[PDB]
């Protein structure tokens, strides 16, 4: 589809009953989100696929 | 680490470079003879960690 | 400061620069934008370290 | 004939780079052979 903007921040919501992990490689922190809850990616953090 | 894989868990099949020392399990294809001379393949499944 | 007939130096910063007579200028450098956990293999020629 | 290991070295007077010949066989397992735990299988 459309290509991306490599420079805007990477974000994806989170539905209902769901969660996500992803890990900070540069602070070196973990964290689970849940819930309809959105994340968004930081300039080093991961999705756990 | 060179690692064994496969239906039949042929040995180096995948090369790896971390080690996953999580939760998972391995299938391997067991083929047996029983006191009655009976040839008869298994598949067995491996919970490890 | 003083400098012998062979000794490179390096001219950086904010800054307007002549040539002197006495002086050759042998490389233009930049400086390489690295992030955090992010990094470059230098060699100390000088000392190989 | 020595071996200097370390800093960076200018052959001083009376001095030249030395050859070390090995013995056959023995530069096929340092080149094809960096790691033998994946140089056995493969
Ligand atoms: N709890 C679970 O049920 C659970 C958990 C994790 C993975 N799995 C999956 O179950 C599947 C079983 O399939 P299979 O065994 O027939 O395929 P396979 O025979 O190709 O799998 C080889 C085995 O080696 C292990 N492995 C692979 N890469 C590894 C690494 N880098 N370090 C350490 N171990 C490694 C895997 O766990 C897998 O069980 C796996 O593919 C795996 O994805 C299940």
């Amino acid at each position: 589809l459309a290509p991306r903007n490599k420079t805007r921040v990477v974000s994806y919501r989170v539905p209902h009953n769901a969660a996500v992990q992803v890990y900070d490689y540069r602070e070196k922190r973990a964290r689970v989100v849940f819930g309809p809850e959105l994340v968004s990616l930081g300039p080093e953090e991961q999705f756990t696929v | 680490l060179s690692l064994s894989a496969g239906r039949p868990k042929r040995p180096h099949a995948r090369r790896a470079l971390c080690l996953l020392l999580g939760p998972d399990f391995f299938t391997d294809v067991i083929t047996i003879e029983t006191a009655d001379h009976a040839r008869l393949q298994l598949q067995l499944a491996y919970n490890w960690h | 400061v003083s400098h012998q007939a062979g000794d490179h130096w390096l001219i950086r910063g904010p800054l307007e620069y002549v040539p002197s007579a006495k002086v050759e200028v042998v490389e233009e450098r930049q400086a390489i934008p690295l992030d955090e956990n992010e990094g470059i293999y230098v060699q100390d020629v000088k000392t190989g370290k | 004939v020595r071996a200097v290991i370390g800093s960076t070295y200018m052959l001083t007077q009376d001095e030249v780079l030395w050859e070390k010949e090995l013995p056959p066989g023995v530069e096929e397992l340092l080149n094809k052979g960096q790691d033998p735990l994946a140089d056995r299988g493969e």
